[PDB]
């Protein structure tokens, strides 16, 4: 209902279905009248730039992004909420000098810019003012204005996960690329969360992102993958990780715990040769049941088993 | 003859085999689903029953007389025939839009008019097996078990890889002991494919890979065979169509191919290296006779069955291989760009193409083989009439070749070519054909000189067992592993019989006559290739030459009793055979398997079960470490693995 | 307008909403999944993409200029059309072979031709709906979400019992709370089902019983709707043939059918039927304007939507069941056997009269009903040459109509067929036809003795409620739910759109013109009927007389 389209639907009591925008709303929205859309921030600042001069309103903010941006920042920080900053603003000043810093145990690894639609940013990216053209050519945007800080001790793979599940769950299911694609790319990820990921997996997901942005109708769909497509290119490595071992951050294995699927096992050896615990003690011949009691979850028994049925 | 069909006076025909062929011949059609292809019988499928004399019966095998009064239609036969098309759904994989004969399959087009919507039936499980490790992919799910395939491989191609076992319910067409078509000695003709009424045998798509590669930014070079233009046209449902290729390369520069490159460039120079190595061979009267290497079916076929002639093949590479090399190896340094970047892609009308790309000789070099069906679902995805697309030649220096050259698409495309090449190197001065059989032909050849040989021209596999059995008194032999050469190859369009094969053969050599240079040499762009490229020997010997190895199959196949997938062990195997059971050796194998029951924690001992070792006499028998023991026994063996 | 489409010259029209139907008219075709019905939208497939300035956009919603260039095929373009693809196939239901869209389904089509031989993205579980409740049968597993159904019911019906529900993934087309379609106020016209893309709105198939009825020792009768012989000829993609009724008639005949009837006899009857009582009605003038009851789809909606007007319905029952009660009361009594010996097929062309052969007030009297594409899979079966069978007449005393009988194929056959009647008895003096709209035709009808009155005819359902809040002085409205009448049935053979339902009305046409018979009185079987069996009032209403009850949730 973000969308003008669907939120002229919505206005109107029918479903909150997005259209094409050949009778853009301006000429033609509810009911087929010109129609002006705007954000409750934009409103609040017409009285202030009325009350003020030209001038004096852009005494403060940048050449091509004049005034300033109310944000609310969350995640682990000493200080929390709702903040005003002029643009131009670094994300290490709001970061550090505006939220004072994390608390301790936790350190910087990513922040989330525009949510779902935003973009993932990382320690190269954090000096860099806050403009809507600097950020453009960032792969980036300033977003609505919600900022979460991401820390060491939570998985991007995880992330963008949850992004895909809420667009999953949020697509109004009009045209095809998003209402399927966004299903798809999430079930990858479900399967990349659960150590059952392939590069096969990570190839498909790219190329469904690419389709998912470029053949979506309206703008939830369009940006539906940019957690996965920002993540891609700043956690590779993370993603690899995934594929090949466990989570690094041990964020999905903290949680989570490894079982034996008998279904599958034929009772082989292997499994004890690494396990330094030795939390196997199975039957020869038979499944080989996994002790729990001493698993510190290394994750090394799925790394290496022929019949894949570490679960 | 005069009978009476549904009560209506009908004339047949004088002479008939069975009620249903001279109905048909009349234009009577009863519904049945034995009539599949060129290898089809009738017995299996059981739905053409009519009605005569009360009793109810198989058209198919009911020989007509006269005056014979026939009703084709009653109640009864219409609830049999629909129990039996329900029979055949019920544990059929319906899933046809991921079929390979979506839109060609008789048992659909059946289903949809017997108005068949919900199975009455249980879709019960079968052991069924799906082979996709070669070009040539399994699904027996899809299977009618109509035996076309294995009439196919066995009676017309001679291998016979592919045959009927078990029975009943569990009944099913497959290699020996499930093994992956790969590994046996199937030589991936595709015949069994072309023949195929289902998609239970199919020909592995590679699309994808094609699309990846264009989107992505490496240099995609495309060259299209002789017989995939002769062909084409089918797909679409259109007439004959000189200038195919053209439009072809037009289509394909459309969808980003950087170079289109014609393969009857590379078959006018492998036939100018194979006609120079043959005269060599026969001016010494060495390694005859000898044999084309341009059918990869056939070279595989001769790797598994004549491992003695395979001094006799042809060391040129086939023009596929050939054009493909010059291209990676010569192409890529005149243009200045790595081989990495260059991302080759063959189109062919044959599914052995696939395998032979794929070989060890001939790694890295062509990148992906699509046959002629692929290319028609390029085609079809992009939705442009290609009739109405305008042609444009191929791309230089690799774009034109000789009429001998197109040749190559049918059966003696490449005799001719070598006789093309001789002729105009040493002139010939008369050439006497004779016809043996149907589909071998034998040329006696006279030189200027004075020295004479015989060439004789084999399409079909199969018929080359016996040509080679009782025929000794010939220097060089053409094979084509398929009837008629490639027009009929495994990745031609569908259906595939003999109508079609020759009506592309007429296609072919239409599209031969409209082309001005008649032999190899008039070809310009190929003598600047030798002048420029291949002057010395050494690099063309490396160019265009490849070795062929034998094939034998290696199956250990042990029996398999607490295996271990991988990692150093100890591989003890126990003899299961009748004079080691006698004494021991079973007992032997469970106080083993209750050992490593008990101790043997992790892999390191992996239990096997063997047959006789050929040491009867000797007390059962422990094979440890691939080491004979004798006298073998608990204790005996414990000391070993210590 | 010059456009350059893979850098060549294109001619494209003027003035045209999009670019994809400017190359379409034009001759150049874009593979897309939205255009697939007269219902359709665009904007849903996404598969029309093109490449414009150097972006990716859609074809459908791209307004054309002069001089634009457009790559119509890129490798990426390929990847995205073959990824959307898959994705559709991903969660399809992927069974043709027990589909009744299997040979004329897009979809299929498309899979056949993109070579989609696998699909990477695994096949997510849906909460998919199967109905099984109705003659209109439902399958959300095989739906694409085109929203064709959904218009179609809304905007052309008027009924809009079927709607877009839940969101995303479960996006689903439904009815209220899952509630099978027997329940709700659908009135099973079937045009939901002439339009769907996909098997997810398919007829009830009944082949079954029929060949377990046809190998009984039961007599099996057949009788033909007069629209079925207008379309049959579609599905054998063979020219339309004037006398397909006959052969029919020789084929059913072939299969074990004992008598075949034409029910144009039965609308011959109904016509004669209803025509006295309106004529009564204007005599008296009570219970007006009345309404015609041979559409069960209408009578059904007038149930649900006017239950003050089930008095003015005609009591007359639709020919179906007037012929099938003549039969089964009449017919078995004259051929000295039982009733229950009896097995009554009708061939028609409608999915709502299978509703009205299973409602309480006519049970028992049609065993079954087969549409004009289960007839067609009849003849399918059989292989048999449809066009080089010997026609042969209909059997007596059931076989003869007229021209208006046998217009009862077309809107505005009963209307036409009941002014001719009354012409008959009570000549007429001038008829002065009016076309409001499309759909709508009024005409003012003036008798020899007496005053004048005007009837309506409306074809499309969904135009009757502006017609009759709009209107009040009509005294006679005709109605059919399909657009065309019977011709445009759901039970018709598909496609059927716009020019497919005018073909099939010219056939019609075609077919009455070669008639001898133009008035139900002058049919000899009809009078004889009336002379000897109905010569009572009592049996005339027990045999020809129906009621209404109003339909509530
Ligand atoms: C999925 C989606 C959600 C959106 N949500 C909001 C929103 O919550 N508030 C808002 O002001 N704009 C939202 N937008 C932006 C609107 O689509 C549109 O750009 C808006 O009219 C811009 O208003 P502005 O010029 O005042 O910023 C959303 C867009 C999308 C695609
Ligand atoms: S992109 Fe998603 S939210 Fe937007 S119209 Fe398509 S399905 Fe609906
Ligand atoms: S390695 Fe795998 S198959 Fe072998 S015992 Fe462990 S879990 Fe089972
Ligand atoms: S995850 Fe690591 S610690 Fe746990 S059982 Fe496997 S090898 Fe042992
Ligand atoms: S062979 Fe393929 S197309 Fe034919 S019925 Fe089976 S799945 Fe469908
Ligand atoms: S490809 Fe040829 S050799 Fe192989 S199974 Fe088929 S017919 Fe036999
Ligand atoms: S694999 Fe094909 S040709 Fe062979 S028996 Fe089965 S259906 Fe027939
Ligand atoms: S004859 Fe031609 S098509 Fe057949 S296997 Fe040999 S090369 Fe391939
Ligand atoms: S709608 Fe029916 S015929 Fe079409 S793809 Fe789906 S199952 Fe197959
Ligand atoms: S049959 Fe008619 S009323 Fe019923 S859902 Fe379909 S279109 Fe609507
Ligand atoms: S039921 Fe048929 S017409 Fe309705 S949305 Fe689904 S596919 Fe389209
Ligand atoms: S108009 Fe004819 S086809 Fe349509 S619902 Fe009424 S009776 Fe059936
Ligand atoms: S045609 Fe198949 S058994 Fe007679
Ligand atoms: S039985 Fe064991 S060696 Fe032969
Ligand atoms: S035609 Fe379907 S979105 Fe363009
Ligand atoms: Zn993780």
């Amino acid at each position: 209902c973000g969308e003008e389209t669907a939120l002229l639907a919505s206005i109107e009591g029918k479903r909150g279905m997005p259209r094409p925008k050949p009778p853009f709303p301006a000429q033609s929205g509810l009911w087929g009248k010109p129609t002006l859309i705007n954000n409750v921030e934009t409103y609040a600042n017409i009285p202030r730039i009325l009350r003020d001069g030209v001038e004096n309103y852009r005494k403060r903010g940048t050449e091509n992004s004049p005034g300033t941006k109310m944000f609310s920042v969350a995640g682990p920080l000493k200080a929390t909420g709702i903040i005003e900053v002029e643009f131009g603003t670094t994300l290490r000043d709001i970061i550090y000098n505006i939220c004072g810093g994390f608390v301790e145990g936790e350190e910087f690894k990513a922040v989330q810019i525009g949510g779902p639609s935003g973009a993932c940013l990382s320690e190269d990216f954090i000096d860099m003012p806050l403009d809507y053209d600097t950020l453009k050519k960032a792969d980036a945007m300033v977003g609505s204005g919600g900022i979460v800080v991401i820390t060491k001790k939570t998985c991007m793979v995880e992330v963008a996960r949850f992004f895909l599940d809420f667009t999953k769950r949020e697509s109004c299911g009009k045209c095809v690329p998003c209402r399927e694609g966004t299903m798809q790319a999430y079930n990858i990820l479900e399967k990349f969360t659960h150590g059952k990921a392939t590069y096969e997996d990570l190839k498909t997901l790219e190329h469904l992102s690419k389709t998912i942005k470029t053949a979506s109708l309206c703008g939830l769909g369009k940006t539906a993958p940019n957690p996965i497509l920002s993540t891609l290119k700043l956690f590779r490595e993370e993603y690899i990780a995934h594929i090949e071992g466990e989570c690094p951050s041990g964020m999905c294995t903290a949680f989570k715990k490894y079982v034996i699927n008998p279904d599958i096992c034929k009772g082989c050896g292997l499994c004890a040769r690494s396990c330094p615990q030795n939390a196997i003690t199975g039957e020869r011949g038979k499944p080989y049941t996994i002790d729990q009691e001493k698993c510190v979850k290394c994750g090394l028994c799925a790394s290496k088993c022929p019949f894949k049925a570490i679960e | 003859m005069k009978i009476y069909v549904d009560g209506r006076e009908v004339i047949i025909n004088d002479n008939e085999r069975n009620l249903l062929e001279a109905l048909k011949n009349v234009g009577i059609e009863i519904p049945n689903l034995c009539y599949l292809s060129e290898a089809s019988i009738y017995g299996a499928c059981r739905m053409c029953l009519v009605e005569i004399n009360g009793q109810i019966t198989t058209s198919c095998t009911l020989k007509p007389y006269e005056g014979m009064k026939v009703k084709t239609n009653t109640p009864e036969i219409y609830e049999m025939r629909r129990n039996i098309l329900e029979l055949i759904l019920a544990t059929h994989n319906r899933d046809c839009t991921t079929c390979d004969r979506n839109g060609s399959c008789k048992l659909q087009k059946y289903a949809e008019d017997f108005g068949i919507r919900k199975i009455r039936f249980e879709a019960l499980k079968k052991e069924h097996v799906r082979d996709e490790s070669a070009p040539v992919v399994r699904d027996t799910s899809k299977c009618i078990l109509c035996g076309d395939c294995v009439r196919v491989c066995e009676e017309i191609q001679g291998v016979g890889v592919i045959e009927f076992a078990k029975r009943g319910f569990e009944s099913v067409v497959t290699t020996a002991f499930d093994t992956p078509l790969i590994e046996t000695e199937c030589v991936l003709c595709g015949q069994c494919v072309a023949y195929c009424p289902t998609g239970a045998l199919s020909i592995r798509n590679d699309i994808d890979k094609l699309i990846e590669a264009l989107e992505s930014d490496k240099i995609v070079i495309g060259m299209i065979a002789p017989a995939v233009r002769a062909a084409i046209q089918e797909e679409f449902g259109i007439d004959e169509d000189v200038a195919m290729a053209e439009k072809l390369v037009s289509f394909l520069k459309t969808i980003g191919f950087d170079k289109v490159f014609d393969v009857s460039f590379g078959a006018d120079l492998v036939a100018y290296e194979e006609a120079h190595e043959f005269y060599e061979r026969l001016k010494k009267g060495e390694r005859l006779p000898q044999f084309t290497s341009c059918c990869p079916a056939w070279v595989k076929h001769a790797e598994h069955t004549y491992p003695q002639y395979l001094q006799n093949l042809s060391s040129v590479k086939s023009p596929q291989q050939a054009l493909g090399t010059v291209i990676k190896k010569i192409y890529a340094r005149k243009l200045g760009v790595p081989e990495e970047k260059i991302f080759l892609v063959s189109f062919m009308p044959c599914t052995a193409k696939k395998f032979e790309a794929e070989r060890e000789e001939h790694e890295g070099i062509v990148d992906i083989v699509l046959t002629t069906r692929e290319l028609a679902q390029l085609i079809k995805m992009s939705r442009i009439d290609i009739n109405r697309v305008e042609p444009q030649p191929f791309d230089r220096p690799y774009g034109v070749s000789s009429q001998a050259g197109l040749g190559f698409g049918k059966a003696g495309g490449v005799f001719s070519c070598v006789l093309s090449v001789l002729n105009e190197e040493i002139g010939i001065e008369k050439v006497d054909v004779k016809s043996p059989e149907d589909g071998i032909r034998v040329a006696e050849v006279t030189l200027k000189d004075g020295t004479s040989f015989k060439g004789a021209v084999i399409y079909g596999l199969g018929k080359v067992k016996k040509f080679l059995e009782e025929r000794k008194d010939v220097e060089i032999i053409e094979v084509m592993a398929c009837n008629y050469g490639c027009v009929g190859g495994g990745g031609q369009p569908y259906p595939n019989d003999s109508r079609i094969r020759e009506h592309r053969a007429k296609v072919l050599r239409d599209t031969m006559g409209i082309k001005s240079l008649l032999t190899p040499v008039e070809n310009l762009f190929l003598m600047k290739l030798y002048e420029e490229d291949l002057k010395d020997e050494h690099t063309r010997h490396e160019i265009l030459h490849t070795t062929y190895r034998p094939r034998r199959r290696y199956p250990e196949k042990d029996v398999e009793i607490l295996p271990v997938p991988n990692g150093e062990k100890r591989t003890v195997k126990v003899c299961l055979g009748t004079s080691c059971y006698t004494k021991g050796s079973y007992e032997i194998l469970k106080k083993l398997v209750d050992y490593v029951k008990e101790n043997d924690m992790e892999g390191k001992i992996e239990v096997l079960g063997t047959f006789c070792v050929e040491n009867c006499g000797a007390s059962p028998n422990v094979i440890v470490d691939d080491k004979i023991i004798g006298g073998a026994t608990f204790e005996k063996v414990l000391e070993e693995l210590s």
